[PDB]
């Protein structure tokens, strides 16, 4: 039978997985929103039940041939069920991996450093070091905070990361994969027809095919900031050298958005940073989220569910319970959607609200697909879907419509230039970081870097690729990369590289569909249902069709494309070239600020 | 005037499962359909056979009223000529159906934290139901060519599964009490007026 005998099995599996996976999500949400000792044990048991059931179902489903039988939908569902993955380990390995992950989470969650002058006052990262890295203007204090965070947590994660990577490579080898890097890269393998084909091996060769074309755009942006930072700390900057690793606007420098007031071209024009206006006019979290929802309603997307407002966190709990303030969008299951985020009255949070609500909208779109296909087409689509809304919501014309900007405001050459520079400082600044991190982790998972050369290779590639230098050499005994949340929680990072192109492609397609004319960076798709429908017809697909077809349905392409990004950033390249007439464009590995 | 017992079928502490609906023969009563709206919030009251307004000046013979509890997605499946997972194996209506349906939401009455598994529905019936057939029997359903003789394994399955209602599922997967009325005029003196 095969086909009709597997249809019945899938019917059995779906309406049992949908009920035994909801409890684990609910327990995880309860533990995350309220940290105690009972919730952790409840989550641990609820995860174990689901793991055992998934193992049994995968073993049952593995023996169904699939040589040439079945319809494509059944074939996709059954192969997804068969692929197994993390449940092909014995109990010993499973429990060791689980306790390693738990110890990682415990160490990273409550890391602390103390002020050298005042030993009593010891600060965490969320309330204590984020503010320092964002606003602190003392070079020595910033270096102190960076060194403390790199010296406390980095000590306690090296052996854990060694054991974790060893176990992950062993599991991936057992899962008929080359390594866990190949396990990560296998998400892009599409095979559903002729022409709609892709290979795991071809992903890496497409990365540098789009990095080199972006490399000289970043060089002019890196040089201009460094010359601008020459006067900020006149002694503590070497123009004939790279940039310090701690004066990058964050703890690691993922987003250089905090450098905008220290790199703004014009100081006389009204500042597009509307945090002051938001604070003055009397805004709160409810107002922020209602304004975010009105945008999606205007585009022509469904309203937020009634339970969303009554169940979402959206605010610091205060009270007496401890929570986790990492923004997330939750899809518990059976139709439940919630958002956990510790919102504050700023603009970064204003855009993060749009990002998370875009995640929620994409999750809502494919609710009618089968359980095994209720996923995004690939890991790099959620971020792009989220960001193509912040792109339209961040424009000064949109800011003026909601009354945030003055009603006598006038757009000129200054406003467009400033807007483009602010957007570039964030979008362009994160691509080298993402590429470096993902490449380094891929080499680590392939085992090409020894334990005695991890830091050496990491910093050498950082110097020759991104172009940032360190204030004091961190010995190999530490583990610098493990200090990141995604590294310590085992999250894929190349999605953060594919977003930076898919978002621009989707933005240009929506601008063309919305009957807009003019420059690309003044689109503001609003009150236009054409773009909404064009986006929804592909959002609703889910994982049922290959990502190549999913992309084509909107863009009319079948691979990555940098041309929309270059079109977006065209008006800045020329200005940077003209303004850098006396620039020493170029960084070197040999120049290190410290002695030897 | 002798009122008709509608309050004891519209106001009950517990309804019955989908696969075994609870039929009730109603006869020799004064049918007052105005008190149906006394509840007020109805998910769907548009109904077949007769005019939207009930036309209370209609005299019928015995009338059947059988009720159950389903999801919100499957409320639209209670209609003549409608197929699916619940109108083929659990409850089917005639193509010339006379009478109609009533449904409303109830989440603060029959859905408890931790889930209640007292509501069950049938799947894999092996043959689409004829109108008004119950099939309470629970024997393992054969899927293949192997004689499973009462033990559920390999490719032989158990036909009943539980809804497991919990609060905060959303309107789609949230309890909806459903009661339907079938009007009969098969000769004989007319009683239900
Ligand atoms: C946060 O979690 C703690 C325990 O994990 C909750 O404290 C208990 O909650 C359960 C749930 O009903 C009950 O036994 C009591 O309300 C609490 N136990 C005791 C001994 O007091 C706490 O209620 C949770 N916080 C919130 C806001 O739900
Ligand atoms: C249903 O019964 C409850 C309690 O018996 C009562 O409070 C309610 O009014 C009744 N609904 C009616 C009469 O419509």
């Amino acid at each position: 039978l095969t086909e009709e005998n597997a249809k019945t099995f899938l019917n059995n599996f779906n309406q049992e997985a949908e009920d035994l996976s909801y409890q684990s999500s609910l327990a995880s949400w309860n533990y995350n929103t309220n940290i105690t000792e009972e919730n952790a044990q409840k989550m641990s048991e609820a995860a174990a039940k689901w793991s055992a059931f998934y193992e049994e179902q995968s073993k049952t489903a593995q023996s169904f041939s699939l040589q040439e039988i079945q319809t494509p939908i059944i074939k996709r569902q059954l192969q997804a069920l068969q692929q197994s993955g993390s449940s092909a380990l014995s109990a010993d390995k499973n429990k060791q991996l689980n306790t390693i992950l738990n110890t990682m989470s415990t160490i990273y969650s409550t890391g602390k450093v103390c002020n050298p002058k005042n030993p009593q006052e010891c600060l965490l990262l969320e309330p204590g070091l984020d503010e320092i890295m964002a606003t602190s203007t003392d070079y020595n204090s910033r270096l102190w905070a960076w060194e403390g965070w790199r010296a406390e947590v980095g000590k306690q994660l090296r052996p854990l990361y060694e054991e974790y990577v060893v176990l992950k490579n062993e599991m991936a080898r057992a899962n008929n994969y080359n390594d866990y890097g190949d396990y990560w890269r296998g998400d892009y393998e599409a095979e559903g027809a002729d022409g709609y084909n892709y290979n795991r091996n071809q992903l890496i060769e497409d990365v540098e095919r789009t990095f080199a074309e972006i490399k000289p755009l970043y060089e002019h942006l890196h040089a201009y900031v460094r010359r601008k930072l020459m006067d900020t700390y006149p002694s503590y900057i070497s123009p004939t050298g790279c940039l310090p690793a701690h004066l990058l606007g964050d703890m690691w420098g993922r987003f250089w958005t905090n450098l905008y007031p220290l790199t703004v071209p014009f100081a006389q024009k009204p500042n597009i940073d509307v945090t002051d206006a938001m604070m003055n006019q009397g805004w709160d979290a409810e107002r922020i989220f209602q304004e975010a929802e009105k945008f999606f309603v205007s585009v022509g997307l469904p309203h937020m569910t009634q339970g969303f407002w009554a169940n979402s966190m959206l605010t610091e709990p205060a009270d007496g319970r401890k929570v986790v303030c990492h923004p997330t969008a939750w899809d518990l299951g059976h139709g439940d959607f919630r958002i956990k985020m510790c919102t504050k009255v700023t603009m970064d949070n204003f855009l993060t609200a749009h990002h998370e609500m875009g995640h929620i909208q994409y999750d809502m779109a494919y609710a009618r697909q089968p359980f095994l296909l209720r996923n995004g087409a690939n890991e790099g689509f959620h971020e792009a879907v989220g960001e193509i809304m912040s792109l339209s919501a961040a424009t000064p014309k949109h800011l003026k419509s909601i009354g945030l900007l003055p009603s006598d405001f006038q757009e000129d050459s200054e406003t467009e230039i400033n807007f483009l520079l602010k957007q570039a400082l964030t979008i362009v600044g994160t691509l080298p970081f993402t590429y470096m991190l993902e490449k380094w982790r891929w080499m680590v998972f392939r085992g090409e870097i020894p334990k005695e050369q991890w830091m050496k290779k990491w910093w050498e590639m950082k110097r020759e690729i991104v172009g940032v230098v360190e204030p004091l050499p961190h010995d190999e005994t530490y583990c610098d990369p493990a200090s990141l949340f995604h590294v310590s929680n085992d999250y894929s990072f190349i999605r953060y590289y594919t977003r930076t192109i898919y978002q621009f492609q989707f933005q240009e397609a929506l601008c063309q569909a919305a009957k807009y004319n003019g420059s690309l960076h003044k689109c503001d798709i609003s009150n236009s249902t054409e773009a909404g429908q064009k986006l929804l017809k592909m959002l609703s697909l889910g994982n049922s069709e290959p990502w190549t077809k999913a992309l084509e349905n909107v863009v009319g392409a079948r691979n990555m494309d940098v041309k929309p990004l270059l079109n977006y950033f065209q008006p800045l390249f020329d200005w940077l070239k003209e303004q850098n007439r006396n620039s020493f464009v170029g960084w070197n590995t040999e120049w290190s600020p410290y002695a030897d | 005037t002798n009122l008709c017992p509608f309050d004891e079928v519209f106001n009950a502490t517990r309804f019955a499962s989908v696969y075994a609906w609870n039929r009730k023969r109603i006869s020799n009563c004064v049918a007052d359909y105005s008190v149906l709206y006394n509840f007020a919030p109805f998910f769907a009251f548009k109904c077949y056979g007769v005019s939207p307004t009930k036309l209370n000046d209609l005299c019928f013979t015995n009338v059947y009223a059988d009720s159950f509890v389903i999801r919100g997605n499957e409320v639209s499946q209670i209609a003549p000529g409608q197929t699916g997972n619940i109108a083929d194996y659990n409850y089917k209506l005639p193509d010339d159906f006379t009478g109609c349906v009533i449904a409303w939401n109830s989440n603060k009455l029959d859905s408890k934290v931790g889930g209640n598994y007292n509501y069950r529905y049938r799947l894999f019936r092996k043959s689409n139901l004829k109108p008004f057939e119950r099939d309470i029997s629970t024997e393992i359903y054969q899927a293949g060519n192997k004689p499973c003789n009462g033990v559920a394994g390999v490719n032989c399955y158990f036909p009943l599964q539980s809804y497991g209602f919990r609060p905060t599922y959303g309107v789609g997967h949230q309890p909806y009490r459903v009661v339907v009325l079938s009007f009969e005029l098969l000769h004989a003196p007319a009683t239900v007026c």
